[PDB]
C-alpha cells in the first residue's frame, strides 16, 4: 500500500567554510568541536534517527537492515521506500566516501556486490525493493555544475538547500561565507535542470524584528526569484556550544513569546500558495536541549487553532490532500522560466488526487540531455488511472504552447519502468519523448 | 641468500561465493583477498601460498572436480579485472595459470567440470562465465592452449545472471543459469553451438542458488530463493536427441523464514573401499540460522535433526556453507567475513569447531609495532578495529611441534579507522585515530589467565565478538585535526606527534610525558605536515620528514650544556619524502623520497655520501639493528607494488643489490618492523611474518 | 495586468491673484484648493471662490507651509521667517501663534493631524502637539546609538541645501533626509512617534535630496545617480540599501525632483527636471512605467489625500490642472463569434500581448512583444472585423496600426483623451473646451494625414462604451446614457436610464432580443437598468447570454441570460484575490486571477 520512509546518516566532518574565516554558522549545534561527541553537524545525538545512526557506526547497511526489518515487523510490508540523507555539507567530503556511501546504500536493497555505483544502480532498478528517490542536502556555495552532475549521477530527485534569510547583511552576521546571490544561482541551475528544490527558512534570526518576518516572508512567496516548490519552516532555538549561546547569555539575544510565535506561524502559513508543500514547520530538538524557545512541539494544532479562530482557511497542499474533480492549470514565472502546475481539484470539498508539474528549458541549460528546446516533468503524483490522463495533457501543453521537439521526465531508479508503457526511452538519468 | 615467509594472516572477501573445499580424502580450503586467492588446509593450521596473477578484487572460486573420488588440485577463479582464470597446482608449490582474455563485466559466479569424454583419450574441461554486462561465455580446455567456443549474449538490456551451474546430464554438456524474476534456463550444445533446451519457472522471488546432483539414474537440481522456499526437482531425462527434458516437482519446506543465498548437495567420498554419495541439502540463509535436511524422513517430511544458530548476537547470517571431506565437518562464511567451523565427533547433536578457522582483518591494514621482546603484535586497520595475534606454543598434547601462529585479542571496536600507532609498555599502548585526540589502552587482568594458558584453547569467533575488549584509559587533548605519525622514546619517557596540517600553525610537532600525559614541548619549523620523523637510538637527536620535500633535525631541550642539535638543509629531493631511519651506531641517517632516490647523510655541515635508484618508489626503508664487522650496513625497502628489496651499504660500486622476493605483496607496504627477522604490512588486508638468515 | 487611463478631467483658470504662486493645499469636505502667494496671501479662490484674501504678518519673501485642519476649522500658514499663524478665512483673523527667530524650513503634519515638526534654519528640528507648544528639539549629530547588532567630494553640483521630511501611512515613524558639510554628502535617519532615533543611513556613493515613504510602511524611496547609469533606490525602515530599479534616462541630462505615492500605495509619481512626470506601478517585482506627461515651468504637484487616482498640478502661469484616473484592462474579447481572445499591456517603450486561446501566459512574461520609440499611452482592439491593434503614445499623439508577422501603418508625418476604434480606419477622440470643461466629440480619420472634425455637446463625458456589433458609439455623462451617435451622422442625445451612480465599468448587452445596459459601480453594486441586483460585485464578465460574477465572498457565479431574466453543483468556490478576465465561449475557459502574481483556468 502506502510507501515507507527510511532514514540514514553520515559520519561526522568539517564544514568546507572553516577554513577560511575560522569558524561554522552561529546557530548550528553540535559537530566534531562540541560536547555532542560523535555526532554529526547541525545534531544533537537524542533523536530516534540519530541514536538509531550512532547505534549503527555509521554504515549504510546495516542501519539500512534495521529500518526494513522493524518496519516490517510492525505489520506494513511496504513495497516502495525514500531514502533521505541527513546532516551535514554531504559533497564536502572526497568523492571516495560518497561512492561508497552511495554504493553500498543502493547494495543494501537486494542483495549485490557491486564494486562500483555504475551497476550498483543498474543492479538495483531490476529489485524488487522499488526505490522511488533519494534526497540530498546542500549549501549554495557547493551546488554547482559538477556537484549537480553527482547529484544526478547517483539517481536523487529531490535537493534541500538552507537560505535562512533573504537580507545580505544577516549572511554577513551570522557567518555564512557566501553572498546572497549565491542562492539565485543555486535555484536557478538547480531549477532548470529538473530538480525540485525544497528551501529552509527560519524565523527570528539575530538582529531581524517581527515585522520584517513577514515583509521577508512576502517578498519570498511573491518575488519569482524566490519561489520554491517546498517550504522548511524551522523556529530558531539557543543551543548551548554555538555564539548564539553565546550571545544570549550576555542578555543581548531574546526570544518571541508564545502567543507572538503562533500568531507568526498562523500569517505565513495563510499566505502560502496552494501549489507549495510545507515540509517541516517545528525542529525536532527534545525538550531540555534547547534553553530558551517553544517547548512544545505540537505547535501544528496551536497554528491550525489560531488560523480557525483568525477568519483565513489554508491551502496548503499537506492539508489539501485526501463529487466530480476537475483539471485546473495554473502558472507563473519562476527562477526566470514559465512553469505550468496542473491538478484535478475538487472545488466543492476543497481537496486533489492528482498532480504535475511541467517546466520549459530556460536557457543555456548545462545538462546535455536536454541540450536546449526541451520541457521537464519535475514532479508526478497518484493519490488514492488518473497519472495518463495527466501525461496526456503534458505532453499536449509541451507540443502546443511550448513550441518543443523533445520533453524529458526524471524518475527513480524503482520506477522508470513504469515510463515504458507509454514509450520512453532512458538518455542519461531521464526518460525521453519525441514530439 | 635465502627468504622464507614464517606466517601470514588473510580474511575472505564478502562476495557470496568467496571459498570453496575440495571433496574426497585430504580437503582443501581456499578463498579471496583484495587481490589475490589464498590456500588453507584444515588438517593443519598454516597458509601455504597464494596465487598473487590479478590486479582486481576476485570474485568467485571454483575446484574441478574430479570424477573418481580423488584430490584434483586445479582449480578456476574469476575476479574483478574482467578476467578469469585457470590454475593448476597438483602440488603444494606448483604455480602456473593461463590468464584468459577479457570479459567485459566483472564476473560475479563462474563454474567448470570435466567433460568425461574418454572416446577423445584424455578429456578436459570447460568453463561457462557470466558477468555484468547479463552475457554466458564459454572457455574450454583441450591442453596447453584455451579454446574460445562461443559467445553467447544472453540478453541484450539489463537482465541478468543471478546464479550458474554446470553438469553433463548423461553424455552432453548441461548448463544452468539464473534469470532474475523467476526463471531458470537450462541450455544444450548440438555441435558447439548451445541452444535453449528449456526454462523452468516456479519462484516467486530472486532466485540465489542452483547446484546440480546425482543419484542412480536421476539428477537432482536443487534451488534456493529469497521467497522463503527451497525447491527441488527431481528430474528424469533422454539427452536431446535432435529428444527433451522431463522434469519434476517435488515437496518444499519451510526453512529459515528469509532469503537463503547458497545451497549444497554432499559430495561423493571413499569409505569402506566403495564411494558414497548421501541425499543431503545444506542452506545459507541470512536469520543466522542453518538448517540440516534429511531425506524425507522414511515418509516424506524432510524435517530437520538440530537447526544451528541463534537469533541474538548477529542478524546479517552467512554468505556460504560447504561440507568437509565427508558429513563429517560444515563450513561457513559470515557476512563480516569470518569464518565458522561445526563438527559432529560421533554424536547426533552438533557442536562448534573453534581453534581452526583463521582470522584477519577486512579492510587495509595500516600499522603495526613488534612486540618489546618478541612475544605477540598487533595490528591496526580501516576496519575500525584492531587485533592482537600471537603463537599458540600449547600444541597438542602428543604434537608439542610446529608452532603456529592465531590471532588472539580484539582490544578495541572504535568508531573511526586508525592511523597511527605506538607502543609504551608491555601491556599499553597508544593509539591515533581519525579524531583530533590520542587514545591510550592497557591490558586488562582477565587477559594473561588466558594468555599463559595459551602462550605457556585459542579463542573462538563469538568470545573475540563479545569478551575481549580492553577498557580506556586515557584521552590526549591537544590537536586540531587527525593525527598522521607518531613515535615513541627508547626508554619510554617521552612521545612525539604530529597532526594532519595544511599550513604552518598546525605543522608543529607536540612532545609528551609518558608519566603524568602533559604537553611540554611544541616544536614548529615545517613549512607543511610532517609524514614522518623518529628518534635517534640515543638521545642526542630527533630527525623529521615532511610532505615539503626536506628533512629537519630539529630538536631542542626537554625541559623536563646543550642535549639536543639543529640543522636543516634548503632543498635536494624533488619529491615528497616519506621514510627516514637513523643508525645502530647514530653515525648516518637515511632517507628515501617518492622520486625513489635512497641517499645517506653523514654524521656543522651535513653532506651526502652516495644516491641510489630504485626500480619504484620507496614507502618505508629500516635498517638491521645488529651490526657486522666489515663496517657494513643493511636496508631492507618497501616499495609502492608490494616488493622488499634489500640493499647492503658500504662507506665509500659496492652495494649489494639483488634481494627480493617474488610473491610478496599484492598491494603498497606501509611500514617494516624489525625484531629487537621482520614484519612486512599492506593495504591489502596482508600482514606477513618473514625470516632472513646470512 | 491593468492599464491606467484618463478619466474626468477638470480645468479652472480663477483670476491672476497678486504676484506668484508657492505652495497651495486642498480641502477636502468643502472641496475647494487654497493657494499661498508671495506678499501675504492666502487665497481660497478655485470651485465657487469663498476668496478670503488677508495681508499675512513685508516680512520674508516666501512662504513655506500651508495645511487645512478640517477639524479645527482653520488653516495653519508658515513663512520663512518662522511664523506660524493660525487664521480662520470665515472672520479674516490673523494671530501669529508660533514664532522662532531663526527661519522654518518646512512644515510637516501628522497623517491623523494630531502632532507636527518644524525644521529650524538654525539646523535644529523642534516638535509640537496641536497646542503650538515646543515639547522636544534636537539637531544634526552623530553616535546613532548603537541600534541594532550592527554597532572626497561626493556631493551633487546642483544638490540644494535643503532638508526633507517624509511620514509613514500610519503615523508611527518619520525620515528627515538631511546633509552632512564635514563630509560634504547627504544622510537620512528615522525617529520615532516619541522623538527618539531610531536608525540612520548607511555610507552611499552620491545620493539626491528626494525623499518619499511608501503609505504601507515598507519602503522609501531615493535617487542614488550610479557613475554609469541613474537609479531609484529604495531604503528600508532599519535604513539600508534594498533594492532598487532604473530610469530609462541618460546621464547628466536629467535630474530628480520629487517622489510621491498616492493614497492607497499603487501608483508612484515621479518628476523629472532637465520636464516630465511620469506613473509607474509594481507588477512581480517589475516596475512598469505606466503613463507620462511632458511639460515645459511647474509650481507643484499633490496626489488627492482622500480618493485615490486623482492629481492636481500646479503651474507658473496661474494654471491649475486636475486629473483623474481609470483602472481596468484592455482585453480583445467579444471581437466576434470566432474563438479569439487576448489582452495587452503597456511597459515602458513596448507593449506586451497574451494570447489567451492558443496559449496561457502570466503577466511578466509574453507573446508578440511590440517596439515603440516613444512610451506609449494608449491601446484599442477593433469591433467586428479582425483583431488589429491601434495605438497612441504619450510624446506625439501619432497613432500605430498594428495588422494581425505584425504589419505595421502609421501617420508618416491632455489632448486626444479617447480614442475609440471603428473598424475600417476611425478615430473617434474626444476632448474637453478649455477654461468651459464641456465635451467636445471629434470625427478624425487618416503622404496621407490625420485629418480631425469638430462638434460640441453640453455635460461632462465619463466613459465612451464599446461599439459592439454594427453598432454606433454611446457615451456616459455624470447621470444617466443619453449620445446614441451615429456614427455616419451626428445625432441627438435620446435615451436608448438614468445611473444611480455613475458606473465605474460599464456595457451594452443585446440580452435575448432586447439590447439592456449593464454596469458595476466601486460600491460593489451590479446595476441593471437602473435597478440594484446585489452589493457583493467585484468584476463582471458577459458573453453568448452568460452572466459571470464575482460574489467577493469566495464564490464565482454564473448564470444564463437565455431567458433573459435574473433576480437575487452550480457554482464554485474561489479564494480570495479573484478578478476575472477574458472568457472562452464555447470551451467555457474561465480565466481567474489572484493578487500574487499568478494566473487559474477552471472550466
Ligand atoms: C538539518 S538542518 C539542514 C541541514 C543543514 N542545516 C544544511 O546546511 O543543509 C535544518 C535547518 O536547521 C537550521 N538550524 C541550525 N541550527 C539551528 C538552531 N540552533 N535552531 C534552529 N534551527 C537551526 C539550519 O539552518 C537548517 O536550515
Ligand atoms: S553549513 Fe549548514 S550544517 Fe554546516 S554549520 Fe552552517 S548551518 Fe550548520
Amino acid at each position: 500500500s502506502g510507501i515507507a520512509v527510511v532514514a540514514v546518516m553520515c559520519k561526522p566532518h568539517r564544514c568546507p567554510h572553516i577554513s577560511f574565516t575560522g569558524n561554522i554558522c552561529i546557530y548550528c549545534p553540535g559537530g566534531p568541536d562540541s560536547d555532542f561527541e560523535y555526532s554529526t553537524q547541525s545534531y544533537t545525538g537524542y533523536e530516534p534517527t540519530s541514536m538509531r545512526a550512532i547505534r549503527a557506526r555509521y554504515d549504510p547497511f546495516l542501519q539500512t537492515r534495521h529500518r526494513i526489518e522493524q518496519l516490517k515487523q510492525l505489520g506494513h510490508s511496504v513495497d516502495k521506500v525514500e531514502f533521505i540523507v541527513m546532516g551535514g555539507t554531504f559533497m564536502a567530503l572526497p568523492e571516495e566516501y560518497r561512492d561508497y556511501f552511495i554504493r553500498s546504500l543502493h547494495d543494501a536493497l537486494s542483495g549485490h556486490t557491486s564494486n562500483n555505483i555504475h551497476e550498483a544502480i543498474k543492479y538495483s532498478e531490476r529489485s524488487f525493493t522499488k526505490c522511488v528517490g533519494i534526497t540530498i542536502e546542500t549549501r549554495p556555495d557547493y551546488c554547482m555544475k559538477r556537484h549537480l552532475s553527482d547529484m544526478l549521477t547517483y539517481g536523487c530527485t529531490r535537493l534541500e538547500i538552507g537560505v535562512q534569510s533573504v537580507y545580505e547583511d544577516v549572511a554577513r552576521d551570522t557567518n555564512r561565507g557566501h553572498t546572497v546571490k549565491a542562492a539565485c544561482e543555486s535555484f536557478h541551475l538547480a531549477k532548470d535542470s529538473g530538480f525540485k528544490v525544497v528551501t529552509h527558512m527560519m524565523p527570528d534570526l539575530p538582529n531581524v524584528g517581527l515585522e520584517r518576518d513577514i515583509e521577508q516572508f512576502i517578498e519570498f512567496f511573491e518575488n519569482p526569484a524566490f519561489r520554491p516548490d517546498g517550504l522548511k519552516l524551522y523556529p530558531t532555538l539557543v543551543i548551548r556550544g554555538t555564539g548564539l549561546y553565546e550571545l544570549w547569555k550576555s542578555g543581548r539575544y531574546r526570544s518571541y513569546s508564545p502567543s507572538d510565535l503562533i500568531e507568526l506561524v498562523a500569517r505565513i502559513l495563510a499566505l502560502v500558495p496552494p501549489w507549495t508543500r510545507v515540509y517541516r514547520v517545528q525542529r525536532d530538538i527534545p525538550m531540555p536541549l534547547v534553553s530558551s524557545g517553544v517547548e512544545h512541539g505540537n505547535l501544528r494544532e496551536l497554528a491550525f487553532a489560531r488560523m480557525k479562530d483568525l477568519g483565513i482557511q489554508c491551502r496548503d497542499v499537506r492539508t489539501r490532500e485526501v463529487y466530480q474533480v476537475e483539471l485546473v492549470r495554473r502558472d507563473y514565472v519562476a527562477n526566470g522560466g514559465w512553469e505550468t502546475f496542473l491538478s484535478y481539484e475538487d472545488p466543492d470539498q476543497d481537496i486533489l488526487i492528482g498532480l504535475l508539474r511541467l517546466r520549459k528549458c530556460s536557457e543555456e541549460t548545462f545538462r546535455f540531455e536536454l541540450g536546449g528546446g526541451v520541457s521537464i516533468v519535475r514532479e508526478l503524483h497518484v493519490y488514492g488511472g488518473f497519472g495518463m490522463l495527466l501525461m496526456e495533457e503534458a505532453e499536449r501543453i509541451a507540443r502546443e504552447e511550448h513550441g518543443s521537439g523533445k520533453m524529458a521526465v526524471i524518475s527513480g531508479v524503482g520506477t522508470r519502468n513504469y515510463y515504458r508503457k507509454i514509450g520512453y526511452r532512458l538518455q542519461g538519468p531521464y526518460m525521453v519523448k519525441m514530439l | 641468500s635465502v627468504l622464507e615467509v614464517s606466517h601470514v594472516f588473510c580474511c575472505p572477501n564478502r562476495v557470496r561465493g568467496a571459498l570453496s573445499w575440495n571433496t574426497g580424502p585430504g580437503g582443501l580450503l581456499a578463498f579471496g583477498t583484495s587481490c589475490s586467492v589464498v590456500l588453507y588446509d584444515p588438517q593443519k593450521k598454516v597458509v601455504i601460498t597464494n596465487l598473487n596473477g590479478h590486479t582486481a578484487r576476485v570474485n568467485c572460486l571454483q575446484w574441478i572436480r574430479t570424477e573418481d573420488g580423488s584430490p584434483s588440485n586445479e582449480l578456476v577463479s574469476g575476479g574483478s579485472d574482467n578476467r578469469v582464470i585457470h590454475w593448476e597446482l597438483e602440488n603444494n608449490q606448483v604455480l602456473k595459470s593461463v590468464r584468459l582474455q577479457g570479459h567485459e563485466g566483472p564476473v560475479c559466479a563462474v563454474h567448470a567440470i570435466y567433460q568425461s569424454g574418454p572416446s577423445e583419450g584424455e578429456q578436459h574441461a570447460l568453463i561457462a562465465s557470466a558477468a555484468s554486462d547479463s552475457t554466458v561465455r564459454i572457455w574450454s580446455k583441450k591442453g596447453s592452449e584455451v579454446k574460445y567456443l562461443q559467445t553467447l549474449s544472453f540478453r541484450d538490456g539489463f537482465v541478468l545472471s543471478v546464479c550458474l551451474a554446470i553438469l553433463p546430464g548423461t553424455n552432453v554438456p548441461v548448463l544452468a543459469c539464473g534469470d532474475d524474476d523467476c526463471r531458470i534456463h537450462l541450455y544444450i550444445q548440438q555441435d558447439d553451438q548451445f541452444q535453449k533446451a528449456l526454462s523452468l519457472c516456479g519462484h516467486e522471488d530472486w532466485i540465489r542458488g542452483v547446484e546440480w546432483a546425482t543419484f542412480g539414474r536421476d539428477l537432482f537440481l536443487a534451488s534456493c530463493s529469497q521467497d522463503c522456499l527451497i525447491r527441488i526437482w527431481r528430474l528424469y531425462m533422454k539427452p536431446a536427441s535432435f529428444t527433451t527434458v522431463a522434469v519434476t516437482l517435488e515437496t518444499v519446506l519451510a526453512g529459515h523464514e528469509n532469503w537463503v543465498n547458497a545451497v549444497h548437495w554432499q559430495p561423493s567420498f571413499y569409505k569402506d573401499g566403495v564411494l558414497q554419495q548421501p541425499v543431503r541439502l545444506l542452506s545459507a540463509s541470512m536469520d543466522k540460522t542453518m538448517i540440516l535436511w534429511a531425506p524425507d524422513e522414511e515418509s516424506g517430511v524432510w524435517l530437520e535433526q538440530v537447526r544451528v544458530g541463534e537469533v541474538g548476537g548477529n542478524t546479517l547470517g552467512f554468505y556460504d556453507c560447504q561440507f568437509g571431506e565427508n558429513g563429517t565437518m560444515i563450513i561457513a562464511h559470515a557476512f563480516h567475513g569470518a569464518l565458522h567451523l561445526w563438527k559432529q565427533s560421533t554424536v547426533n547433536p552438533r557442536q562448534w569447531a573453534p581453534e581452526i578457522v583463521i582470522s584477519g582483518h577486512f579492510d587495509g591494514v595500516q600499522d603495526l609495532m613488534w612486540d618489546p621482546e618478541g612475544e605477540f603484535i598487533i595490528t591496526t586497520s580501516t576496519d575500525q578495529t584492531t587485533r592482537l595475534f600471537a603463537p599458540w606454543k600449547k600444541k597438542d598434547q602428543k604434537d608439542r611441534s610446529q608452532v603456529t601462529w592465531h590471532e588472539i585479542a580484539r582490544p578495541q571496536i572504535h568508531g573511526y579507522n586508525i592511523k597511527c600507532l605506538a607502543m609504551i609498555d608491555r601491556f599499553q599502548f597508544v593509539s591515533g585515530a581519525d579524531e583530533k585526540v590520542l587514545r591510550v589502552f592497557s591490558a586488562p587482568r582477565n587477559f594473561v589467565e588466558n594468555f599463559s594458558v595459551i602462550s605457556r584453547e585459542p579463542p573462538t569467533e563469538d568470545h573475540l565478538l563479545q569478551n575481549t575488549l580492553w577498557p580506556e584509559i586515557q584521552k590526549l587533548y591537544g590537536h586540531g585535526y587527525e593525527i598522521v605519525c607518531v613515535a615513541c622514546n627508547n626508554s619510554k619517557t617521552l612521545l612525539a606527534s604530529a597532526c594532519k596540517a595544511s599550513q604552518k600553525e598546525h605543522a608543529a610537532i607536540i612532545l609528551w610525558s609518558t608519566a603524568s600525559w602533559k604537553q611540554v614541548q611544541s616544536l614548529a619549523f615545517h613549512t607543511l605536515t610532517v609524514t614522518q620523523m623518529t628518534f635517534s637510538p640515543d638521545d642526542k637527536f630527533l630527525l623529521a620528514v615532511s610532505r615539503d620535500r626536506t628533512w629537519s633535525l630539529w630538536k631542542r631541550q626537554d625541559a623536563t650544556s646543550l642535549f639536543a642539535f639543529t640543522n636543516k638543509i634548503t632543498s635536494v629531493h624533488s619529491r615528497i619524502i616519506w621514510s627516514c631511519d637513523w643508525s645502530p651506531d647514530n653515525k648516518y641517517f637515511f632517507t628515501g623520497s617518492r622520486d625513489k632516490k635512497v641517499v645517506v647523510w653523514g654524521e656543522p655541515i651535513r653532506p651526502c655520501s652516495s644516491i641510489l635508484d630504485v626500480g619504484s618508489s620507496v614507502t618505508a626503508v629500516s635498517v638491521c639493528p645488529v651490526l657486522n664487522p666489515a663496517q657494513r650496513y643493511i636496508v631492507a625497502i618497501g616499495l609502492e607494488s608490494g616488493k622488499i628489496c634489500i640493499y647492503s651499504w658500504n662507506k665509500t660500486w659496492t652495494s649489494c643489490v639483488e634481494t627480493n622476493p617474488s610473491q610478496s605483496h599484492s598491494l603498497g607496504i606501509r611500514r617494516l618492523c624489525w625484531k629487537s627477522h621482520f614484519a612486512s604490512c599492506g593495504e591489502d588486508h596482508t600482514v606477513k611474518i618473514y625470516r632472513v638468515n646470512r | 495586468m491593468r492599464n491606467l487611463k484618463l478619466h474626468r478631467t477638470l480645468e479652472f483658470r480663477d483670476i491672476q491673484a497678486p504676484g506668484k504662486p508657492q505652495c497651495f493645499c486642498l480641502r477636502a469636505e468643502q472641496g475647494t484648493v487654497l493657494i499661498g502667494s508671495e506678499r501675504g496671501l492666502t487665497e481660497v479662490d478655485p470651485v465657487r471662490r469663498e476668496v478670503k484674501t488677508e495681508i499675512s504678518l513685508d516680512g520674508s519673501g516666501c512662504i513655506v507651509g500651508i495645511q487645512d485642519l478640517l477639524d479645527q476649522e482653520s488653516v495653519c500658514v508658515a513663512t520663512a521667517s518662522g511664523d506660524v499663524i493660525v487664521c480662520n478665512l470665515s472672520t479674516q483673523q490673523l494671530e501669529c501663534v508660533g514664532s522662532v527667530a531663526s527661519g522654518i524650513s518646512v512644515m510637516s503634519w501628522s497623517p491623523d493631524q494630531e502632532l507636527l515638526l518644524l525644521a529650524t534654519a538654525q539646523q535644529t528640528l523642534i516638535m509640537m502637539t496641536k497646542d503650538f507648544e515646543v515639547i522636544a528639539e534636537e539637531q544634526i549629530h552623530q553616535d546613532d546609538f548603537g541600534e541594532g547588532k550592527f554597532v572626497p567630494e561626493n556631493a551633487l553640483p546642483w544638490d540644494d541645501r535643503r532638508p526633507h521630511i517624509t511620514w509613514r501611512g500610519d503615523g508611527q515613524y518619520f525620515a528627515v533626509s538631511v546633509v552632512c558639510r564635514q563630509t560634504e554628502a547627504r544622510k537620512i535617519r528615522v525617529w520615532n512617534r516619541e522623538f527618539a532615533l531610531q536608525s540612520t543611513s548607511e555610507s552611499v556613493p552620491g545620493l539626491g535630496p528626494a525623499l518619499a515613504w511608501k503609505p504601507s510602511g515598507s519602503l522609501i524611496a531615493s535617487t542614488q545617480d550610479k557613475p554609469n547609469q541613474q537609479d531609484v533606490v529604495f531604503f528600508e525602515k532599519n535604513g539600508l540599501l534594498h533594492g532598487h530599479f532604473t530610469l530609462p534616462f541618460l546621464k547628466d541630462e536629467v535630474k530628480v525632483n520629487d517622489l510621491l505615492w498616492n493614497a492607497d500605495s499603487s501608483v508612484l509619481a515621479i518628476w523629472l527636471e532637465d520636464s516630465y512626470v511620469q506613473l509607474w506601478t509594481v507588477g512581480n517585482y517589475h516596475w512598469y512605467l505606466k503613463q507620462s506627461l511632458p511639460f515645459s515651468q511647474i509650481v507643484s504637484l499633490l496626489w488627492d489625500p482622500v480618493t485615490p487616482c486623482r492629481l492636481h498640478v500646479l503651474c507658473t502661469g496661474w494654471r491649475y490642472l486636475c486629473c483623474d484616473w481609470h483602472w481596468t484592462t484592455d482585453r480583445s474579447s467579444g471581437n466576434s463569434a470566432n474563438d479569439l481572445a487576448n489582452v495587452a499591456v503597456i511597459d515602458g517603450n513596448r507593449v506586451l500581448v497574451t494570447v489567451f486561446r492558443q496559449t496561457v501566459v502570466p503577466p511578466p512574461m509574453c507573446t508578440y512583444r511590440l517596439l515603440i520609440p516613444h512610451p506609449v499611452n494608449q491601446v484599442i482592439f477593433s469591433a467586428h472585423l479582425g483583431n488589429d491593434l491601434a495605438v497612441l503614445d504619450a510624446s506625439n499623439q501619432i497613432s500605430v496600426y498594428k495588422c494581425g508577422h505584425l504589419e505595421k501603418r502609421y501617420s508618416i508625418q491632455l489632448q486626444l483623451s479617447f480614442l475609440t476604434w471603428v473598424e475600417d480606419d476611425t478615430f473617434l477622440a474626444i476632448s474637453y473646451s478649455h477654461s468651459s470643461s464641456q465635451s467636445i466629440i471629434h470625427h478624425l480619420t487618416v503622404g496621407q494625414l490625420d485629418v480631425s472634425s469638430s462638434v460640441t455637446v453640453d455635460g461632462v463625458v465619463i466613459g465612451l462604451c464599446c461599439c459592439s456589433k454594427t453598432k454606433s458609439l454611446a457615451v456616459q455623462l455624470a447621470d444617466g446614457q443619453v449620445l446614441k451617435y451615429l456614427w455616419e451622422s451626428p445625432s441627438l442625445a435620446v435615451e436608448p436610464v438614468r445611473f444611480v451612480h455613475p458606473c465605474t465599468q460599464m456595457e451594452v448587452a443585446t440580452i435575448g432580443g432586447e439590447e439592456c445596459v449593464l454596469g458595476l459601480t466601486d460600491r460593489c453594486r451590479f446595476f441593471i437598468n437602473d435597478t440594484e441586483v446585489a452589493s457583493n460585485i467585484t468584476s463582471f464578465a458577459v458573453c453568448d447570454d452568460f452572466l459571470l460574477v464575482t460574489t467577493h465572498s469566495h464564490t464565482c457565479q454564473v448564470f444564463s441570460l437565455s431567458g433573459a431574466s435574473l433576480k437575487m453543483e452550480i457554482l464554485r468556490k474561489v479564494e480570495r484575490g479573484s478578478r476575472i478576465v477574458t472568457v472562452v465561449p464555447q470551451d467555457t475557459k474561465l480565466i481567474l486571477q489572484m493578487p500574487r502574481g499568478n494566473l487559474e483556468v477552471v472550466h
